[PDB]
Formats: C-alpha cells, structure tokens, sequence
C-alpha cells in the first residue's frame, strides 16, 4: 500500500452529527459488523488453484534457445575457420610469394 | 536412533555384495586361465608345477621386462 | 556431501582404494596381459605391464567419475574386475543425481504458513499474545469465526505460551516455534532491525494512531487541517521512512 | 600445450574424455580433482532441472513498487487525471518522481 | 521418483495431521476425561477431533 | 518431471485421498439422503467434498 487515506461519512461545517457518528464507526469496529460487511459485498467467487500440472515434453518455448547457442558456436567457428587459413598462408608466406597462390 | 536421511546400507547396500560377488569369482577365474595357460605351455613343455613357478617367479620381481 | 551419508562416503573412497589394490594383484596374476607394446617391435623380451599402483588408483578414480582412462585391460580377470566397478559406478552416482533431486523436490514444495487461517488449523504452532490488553481483547470481543477458535487455543494455554512483554514475546519467537501477535507498527520496527523474523499475515484490524484533543478543545480541526496537508508533500511518509529502516536485510542479497 | 590443455578443460566437464591423460602425479591430480568436481555440477544441473519441472514455484516478474522501478519492459500507466495521478505529481518520494518521469 | 514420495511421509506426529487423515482412526476411553475434554473444549483442530 | 508426477498421484484409496485432488469426479445423486448427510457433516474432511 503506498497512500494510506481513507473514505469517511462526512458532514456539512459545524454540524452537530459528526461526534455522533465518530461514535458510531468506532463502535462498529469491536463489535466487528464494519468488517463483516467487508467479507458482504467483497467476497462473491473465491480463486482456485490446484493439481500441480508436469511440463509435459519440452518445446521450444522451452528449450529451443540451446539451437541458438547452437547457431552462435556454427557461425563463430566459419569465422575462425578463415581466420587461421590465412594465417597458415601467411606462415607459408616466408617461403611463398603471391599468397594468393 | 534414526528414521533415515541420506541412503545408508539399508538402502544401497547390497550393491557391495554384487561387488564383492565380483571380485571373488574374478580371483576363481584368475587360476582359471592361469592352469591353462601352464597347459597351453604343456603341449612343447614338461608338467605344468615348474612352468608354474616361472609364472609365479615373473610375480615376485614385479619389473619384468624381458 | 548431504544427498549421501558419510558412512557410504568413507568406504567408497577405501573401495576404490579397495579395487585399486585387487586389480593390482590380478594384472601382476594374470598372463594375458603382456602384449608388445610400440606392436613393430619384433622380439620376445619387451613384454608390457603398464598396470601399475599408480594406475590401478588410477582407472579406479578415472572409472568412478565416469570419465575413462587409458588403462584398458585385455585379460578376462582383470575384465570382470572394471567390469563390476563399472557397474558400481552406475549405481552410486545415478543414486546421487536421484537423491540430490530429492532434496530439491521437497524443498521448493515446502510452503510455510501465511494467513492467519493457515495458522487456524496448526496447533504444533503456537499462538501466545502480548501482555493482557489490546492485542488480545480484540479477540476475545470478536465474534469472527477465524479469530473465536484462535481464542480457544489461548484459552486452554494460559501460564507461558502468552507472554507479559513485548520483548519477552520477541525472545519467545527467536527460541521455540511461537508466532508472536503484535500490533503491526512494532513489527515493522523489530523486523527491519532483526533480519530474523518476518511479518507473516496481513493485517487483521485497522485501527490508527491520532493526536487528539481534550473534549471540545478548538485545536482539533486545527491539527485535522495538519495532518491531512502533511500526507500529499509526503513528509508523514518521509518519517516513516526516517526512524523505522536502520539496516537492511540481506534477503535482497 | 596451450591448446590442448585448454581442450582437456572442456571435453572432460562435457563427460567425453579426451587424448591428453597424463602419467605424472602432478597432472594426475588436477585432473582428478577435476573428475570430481565434473559430477557435482552436471548431476545437480540435471536435478535442479527435475526440480523446476515438477512442483512449479510461480512467480511475478515484480514484487514491490521498487522492483517496478527499473522495468521500462512493463509500462505503468494509470486512472484518468485524478486522484490516483495527482499523487504521483504533487510527490517528492525518489521512487514515485521516477514513475511520473 | 521412488525417494520423493518416500520422503514426503509423515509417520504422524501432531494430531493436526491426525485430525486430517479420517483413514486411520482415533480412540478414547468413552465416557471417560478424554470425551469431557474435547466436547468441551472449543479449539479448531480439536473440535475436527470430536465431530 | 513424469515419473515424479504420476506416483505422488496415488490412486483413489479413500475419502482422505479422495478430497484433495479434483481431478477425478464426486459421487452424489442430488438432494438424497446420502446428501442430506455431507450438507450438514461438521468433519471439514467432508465438507471438502462438499466444498
Ligand atoms: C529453525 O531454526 C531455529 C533457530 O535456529 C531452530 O530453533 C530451535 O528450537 C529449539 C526448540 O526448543 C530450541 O531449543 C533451540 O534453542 C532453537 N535454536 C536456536 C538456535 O535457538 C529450529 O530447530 C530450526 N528448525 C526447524 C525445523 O524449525
Ligand atoms: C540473527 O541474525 C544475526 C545476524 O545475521 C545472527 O548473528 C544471529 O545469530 C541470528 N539469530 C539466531 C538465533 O541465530
């Protein structure tokens, strides 16, 4: 609860009856009637919740994200295949001319 | 002075005993094999007791090579 | 260690050590285990015994956490030897997966109490209350059907499980199993400077604190005008939050 | 060499094995201590994942107010210019000014 | 799955589980302090007892 | 996930284990005497069937 105001009776300014019904809701909250008319007109349905149900096999709204790292390792290893082919045309490029060749 | 909490004798246990089954009849089989072989030897050889000996001096020197 | 006991603990360690010293002894027994090793070497004295006490220690513990060596043996006895042990590796680490599932699955299944009609029915929890008074009248004067049968728990528990003192009642909660009825600001007060109790349940009454006044006293309104300012620029929420949070509590860490 | 023992680091967590398997006491230890220590990973990982999928502990994104704080992702919103609003605007509370923002 | 209902058993130990489980029966001198008590007593699970 | 699903599950052994899972449909002829008797039980066992 972030605010803490509350809803009251309420009179006009100066009115005699205000002391009379600050006697009247602090009686009702002993007595417990103020609070049983919140379990009144609160209360109509009640919520369920039950039969702890298995997360029978495993889609890929469950699992599906492992092909992605999946994919990510495929395309990382492409890259690095190229990486050291021309690095090994460079290391026979102290002996090698036109490494294109 | 217990109910049981973490898989005790009571419950695993008798996995030792298909253990210890195993090593007693891998013993019973070692000498299987081991008269055999002295009977393998027996077809150029003598009677297998000496040929035995060899294979029982190859144990006590526990660094063979040869 | 816990999905196991350690007395399962201390020997299968000396069981390794035990089929380490065993298979040592067959390897050394058995004659079918002396081929060539480097095979092009074309002669008869090079016969191999690479089983060693370091090896035969190490196809134990390389079999037991289920990773391989190069150990391989070629004789049948020193086959059945591995071949048990790997048969008593299975078992024990599958057992070790099921009961480490086990903890798990009955931990996140255990929920606590959290209404006060979940602690209606828990008379292994206690209730208690403070001190004579105003906690404890309110449940004596209901008339709810919840609150009436808490009442009949404290009714046929007098002399010590309800306390005299508020903190006599904090000490009671941090000893036994007591669930401590209080009014819900010092619980606010005692939980934020504890880190060791918490504030189970909602809130079952809604009474307030006020300035108040003598009868008739022309000053009322005056403070009614005071307060009802003092909410909207938020320096009653600001004092709130001034002399209640001290430390923390690492439930956030 | 560098690369290879950095192969043995991997292949031995992924329960695989490799070519590396040493003979000198200390590699064998390291290695051994790291066998043990392949099973109390893997083996929880396989129990945690049986633990989710059976007795389902649902949960809110948020908690608190704080928590909705930082969660551009969930939009607050509110009533019609009113009473819940003017709250948010008339406050100086270092959480609520950054809702209104 | 045979060491997590295992371990959800609970070889009875409060009357709050004795008062839920109707398979297993209660028992009572009648007549006796034990029916003066829990007639006349007015608590939650004990009046469960007694009904 | 499965099999630690179906054997928490028992099967239907009595009214206790009857009474917490809803899966498996209540028996009742409406407004008889066998009714008559769970409208008014005061064992929240059954008035959980009659929940
Ligand atoms: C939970 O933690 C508490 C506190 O560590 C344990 O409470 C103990 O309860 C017994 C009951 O008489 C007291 O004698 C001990 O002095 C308490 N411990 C301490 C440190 O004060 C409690 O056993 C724990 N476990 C459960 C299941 O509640
Ligand atoms: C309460 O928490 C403090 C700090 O974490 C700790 O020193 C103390 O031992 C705790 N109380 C009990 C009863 O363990």
């Amino acid at each position: 609860l972030i605010d803490s105001k509350g809803y009251g009776v309420g009179t006009p300014m100066g009115s005699p009856y205000r002391d009379k019904i600050t006697i009247a809701i602090l009686q009702l909250q002993e007595e417990g009637k103020l609070h049983m008319m919140k379990e009144k007109w609160w209360r109509g349905n009640g919520c369920p919740e039950e039969e702890s149900k298995e997360a029978s096999a495993l889609g890929v709204q469950n699992i599906g994200g492992i092909f992605i790292v999946l994919a990510a390792g495929l395309v990382l290893s492409v890259f690095v295949a190229v990486g050291e082919f021309l690095y090994k045309s460079k290391k026979n490029a102290q002996l090698e001319k036109r490494s294109f060749c | 002075s217990k109910e049981a909490s973490a898989l005790g004798v009571q419950n695993i246990g008798g996995i030792f005993i298909v253990l210890a089954a195993g090593l007693v009849l891998s013993v019973f089989v070692a000498v299987g094999e081991f008269l055999y072989k002295s009977k393998k030897n027996a077809q150029l050889e003598k009677r297998s007791f000496c040929s035995a000996m060899v294979e029982e001096l190859r144990m006590s020197l526990k660094c063979q090579r040869r | 260690l816990n999905p196991l006991s350690p007395d399962i603990w201390m020997y299968v360690l000396l069981a390794c050590l035990g089929v380490s010293c065993v298979l040592f002894v067959i390897a050394r027994f058995s004659p079918y285990e002396w081929y060539n090793p480097h095979p092009c070497n074309p002669d008869s004295d090079v016969v191999e015994n690479n089983f060693t006490l370091l090896n035969s220690f190490w196809f134990g513990v390389g079999a037991l956490m289920q990773q391989g060596s190069e150990l391989m043996p070629k004789a049948l006895s020193t086959r059945i030897v591995g071949g048990i042990w790997w048969f008593f590796t299975l078992i024990i680490i599958s057992s070790y997966t099921a009961n480490l599932a086990a903890f798990l699955t009955v931990e996140r299944m255990e929920s606590p109490i959290d209404s006060a009609d979940d602690l209606a029915k828990q008379t292994k929890i206690e209730y208690g209350a403070v001190e004579d008074g105003a906690t404890m009248t309110f449940f004596k004067k209901s008339k709810i059907s919840t609150y009436d049968k808490m009442w009949a728990f404290m009714s046929s528990r007098r002399q010590s499980v309800l306390v005299k003192s508020n903190e006599e009642g904090i000490q009671r909660v941090l000893t036994s199993d007591y669930a401590f009825l209080m009014e819900s600001t010092t619980i606010e007060f005692v939980t934020q400077r504890n880190c060791n109790l918490t504030q189970i349940g909602g809130l079952i009454d809604s009474k307030g604190y006020g300035v108040g006044t003598p009868m008739g006293s022309p000053y009322r309104d005056k403070i009614t005008i005071a307060i009802l300012q003092l909410q909207e620029e938020g320096k009653l929420h600001m004092m709130k939050e001034k002399w209640w949070r001290g430390n923390g509590c690492p439930e956030e860490e």
